């Protein structure tokens, strides 16, 4: 999710 | 696992995130959650610069940040509040006392600030403690776990290196290491209380919670 995209 | 203790300390110092800027009860927690969302984005960048973290799989990185994010926000808030006794420096323009508070968490945060101030916590020690929170808080939830423990042992060596350089005896080193790590139990406790407060805010659908924070709650 968003955290995946942010890392 | 190749860095010297001094290189470890300088790597963590250089990775430090910036300090960001930010009354009804709907409005105060709007400020806090908006600030937390922005600090979380900078957290991701810092996490990627903690040595050992980039070695992990994306899913292990996600798990560790999902577990530790509020503990990391909280120790960061305590650290920048340390020189403001009795108050929490949420932002340079948001310095709050306990009457303005939430109060149960506010008091726990102030007590940690007071403990850090009484131990004279050093910035080099703080960035080590923050990195330990990131690597430890989700490790109990096989070669990957061994890597994380090897890195954790390195950070312990680094903390001990700092107290040796500071002139502490062996006995004093071990005692201070223990004092520092026991505070992490209290930070875990505050994060669990803060998470449960943030779930209550989500349920009543009044405070504007970002997509990002909402998924951090889903993970808990
Ligand atoms: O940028 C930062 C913003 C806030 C904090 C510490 N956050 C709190 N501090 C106090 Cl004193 N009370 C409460 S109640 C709920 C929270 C809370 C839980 C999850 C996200 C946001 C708020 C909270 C640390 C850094």
């Amino acid at each position: 999710k968003i955290l995946h995209r942010l890392l | 696992l190749s860095l010297t203790a001094d290189q470890m300390v300088s790597a963590l110092l250089d990775a430090e995130p910036p300090i960001l800027y930010s009354f009804s009860e709907a409005s105060m927690m709007g400020l806090l959650t908006n600030l937390a969302d922005r600090e979380l984005v900078h957290m991701i960048n810092w996490a990627k610069r903690v040595p050992g973290f980039v070695d992990l799989t994306l899913h292990d990185q996600v798990h560790l940040l999902e577990c530790a994010w509020l503990e990391i926000l909280m120790i960061g808030l305590v650290w920048r509040s340390m020189e403001h006794p009795g108050k929490l420096l949420f932002a340079p323009n948001l310095l709050l006392d306990r009457n303005q508070g939430m109060v149960e968490i506010f008091d726990m945060l102030l007590a940690t600030s007071s403990r850090f101030r009484m131990m004279n916590l050093q910035g080099e020690e703080f960035v080590c403690l923050k990195s330990i929170i990131l690597l430890n808080s989700g490790v109990y939830t096989l070669e990957e776990k061994d890597h994380i423990h090897r890195v954790l042992d390195k950070i312990t060596d680094t903390l001990i290196h700092l107290m040796a350089k500071a002139g502490l005896t062996l006995q004093q080193q071990h005692q201070r290491l223990a004092q520092l790590l026991l505070i992490l139990s209290h930070i875990r406790h505050m994060s669990n209380k803060g998470m449960e407060h943030l779930y209550s805010m989500k349920c009543k659908n009044v405070v504007p919670l970002s997509d990002l924070l909402l998924e951090m709650l889903d993970a808990h």
